[PDB]
């Protein structure tokens, strides 16, 4: 999919306002390195999207959680024609998420 | 304890304190060597500064002699953001009876300002704050003499939980219908 | 034959849900056999069906994704009477100050005001303005009101009759660019005593 066409104000408001305590509500202060980055709005969302919403190994859940369903919801709200488990990886996948919504904001449309 | 702070999104300052080595990169290329150490009389390092990308990763790797690993880190620099303070701060007097504050904007977004004003008479401070680059205080005597002072907060959602706020400006002194040296 | 009605949600109530409420603006309707029902914005499900309590209707969940809206319809059996369509992050009340106290302080000439904020600690919606009110506890005034964004405040002396009973409270309302939505209740009054001048 094509992120261009989302409206990045809406998505940023529901970001900022709700995501965001999601997402450090479940890090509960656990940070890891950083492992990719982005340079504009709509790859920023891409890669948000596609580790939020698809499973990895070693936390199958990931997309069921809050902050994911409100994701997918943003995005659906906003962009046009949008169609065991351990911890420690569910934690690691949600600090990337996190450093991945900062790019997001410090990067341009 | 290593400590990282990224200045205004222009330099990062990376401070310890045996003899630490820093190597950095941006992104996935070749580790480079510090431009520039803090060194001690007897050369002991204490500390580099390196110049800050608004994008890309951000990787450093300090090591002992002997080439230990002592300290990682992979961020974008802006993780460490603490932003310059505004450079000249005004004060206008509307016809309301309410103070028009105004500063120059950064060169970069994401920020809120706090403005913090007090009778120039150890009082407590009161703030307000807001985006760039003004703001209104109200409720303030003509005839009284207030200090005010500034700084810029980077956003959390924006920037993460490891930026920090500005130092205030100096004081500047404002006079309703007072003049300056009645201040 | 009206069957209009009014909602406001409360974000975390008792925990990590959220609380909505509704009721008719007609209280003397019978209400016999009526329900609420909340579609659309939930996370798990399709609808939710709201308890009622006398006069009222609610529901505490952790349904609500907070994003996008919701149509809340008023039925009976399965005909809808009136639907409204709004969303959860727009009718949000804000949750009362508590702990008002008033302290004379004799050298500064004033009074010093303090409460509690409790969307402080709070996930979502940490900002609320506040709404500082006071008048003479005794006989009709129109009330003072002092708009605040934080716990403290001052009233210098000189504003206020001398030898007097003040009577002073406090309420809140949400300030944010996205939650939006409805004056708290008033926190219980406090009164307090002027000295002489
Ligand atoms: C300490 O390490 C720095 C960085 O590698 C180097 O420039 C300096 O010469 C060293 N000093 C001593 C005394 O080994």
């Amino acid at each position: 999919y094509n992120f261009s066409n989302c409206n990045f104000t809406s998505i940023t408001k529901i970001y900022c306002n709700i995501i965001f305590h999601d997402l450090t509500g479940d890090l509960k202060g656990a940070k890891f390195e950083q492992i990719e980055d982005c340079e504009s709005k709509p790859a920023c969302l891409l890669k948000i999207e596609y580790y939020t919403l698809n499973p990895i190994p070693g936390c199958p859940s990931l997309p069921d959680k809050t902050f994911a369903r409100r994701t997918r919801e943003a995005l659906n709200d906003h962009c046009p024609g949008y169609p065991q488990e351990v911890q420690n990886i569910c934690l690691q996948q949600t600090s990337q998420i996190l450093r991945l919504w900062y790019s997001f904001m410090q990067s341009p449309e | 304890d290593v400590t990282v702070v990224c200045h205004d999104l222009e330099t990062v300052e990376v401070t310890w304190g045996a003899n630490l080595s820093l190597e950095f990169r941006y992104g996935t290329g070749a580790l480079q060597p510090c431009p520039r150490y803090f060194l001690s009389g007897a050369g002991v390092t204490s500390g580099c500064i390196l110049p800050a990308a608004r994008a890309g990763l951000l990787e450093l790797a300090l090591r002992d002699g002997g080439g230990a690993m002592v300290f990682k880190a992979r961020q974008r620099a802006s993780a460490w953001l603490k932003p310059r303070p505004p450079w000249q701060v005004t004060l206008l007097w509307t016809p309301d009876g309410d103070v028009t504050v105004s500063w120059p904007a950064h060169s970069y977004l994401g920020l809120d300002y706090e403005v913090q004003h007090r009778e120039s008479n150890e009082d407590a401070w009161q703030t307000t704050s807001g985006p760039c680059c003004d703001l209104t205080v109200g409720g303030l005597d003509p005839v009284r003499c207030y200090d005010f002072r500034v700084r810029a907060s980077p956003r959390a959602a924006h920037y993460g939980l490891e930026a920090q706020p500005s130092e205030w400006t100096a004081v500047t002194r404002l006079s309703g219908a007072a003049s300056a040296a009645s201040c | 034959d009206d069957h209009s009605f009014w909602c406001h949600s409360q974000l975390e109530v008792d925990g990590s849900q959220h609380l909505l409420t509704c009721a008719f603006n007609d209280s003397d309707i019978n209400t016999a056999n009526l329900e609420f029902q909340i579609c659309g914005a939930l996370l798990r499900v399709k609808c939710l069906t709201l308890n009622k309590l006398q006069d009222i209707y609610f529901i505490k969940t952790s349904e609500f994704l907070l994003i996008g809206s919701s149509n809340i319809c008023v039925k009976l059996g399965q005909k809808n009477l009136t639907c409204k369509n709004m969303a959860i992050n727009t009718i949000v009340k804000a949750e009362a100050p508590s702990d008002l106290k008033v302290v004379y302080r004799k050298e500064a000439n004033d009074f010093l005001v303090t409460f509690n904020a409790p969307h402080l600690k709070k996930k979502y919606l940490k900002k609320v303005k506040h709404d500082v009110a006071y008048r003479p506890a005794r006989g009709e005034s129109n009330w003072t009101h002092v708009s605040l964004f934080h716990t403290r405040t001052t009233i210098p002396q000189r504003k206020l009759r001398p030898k007097a009973m003040y009577e002073i409270k406090v309420r809140s309302i949400p300030h944010n660019d996205y939650f939006k939505g409805f004056w708290s209740e008033w926190s219980p009054s406090s009164t307090f005593e002027t000295p002489e001048p």
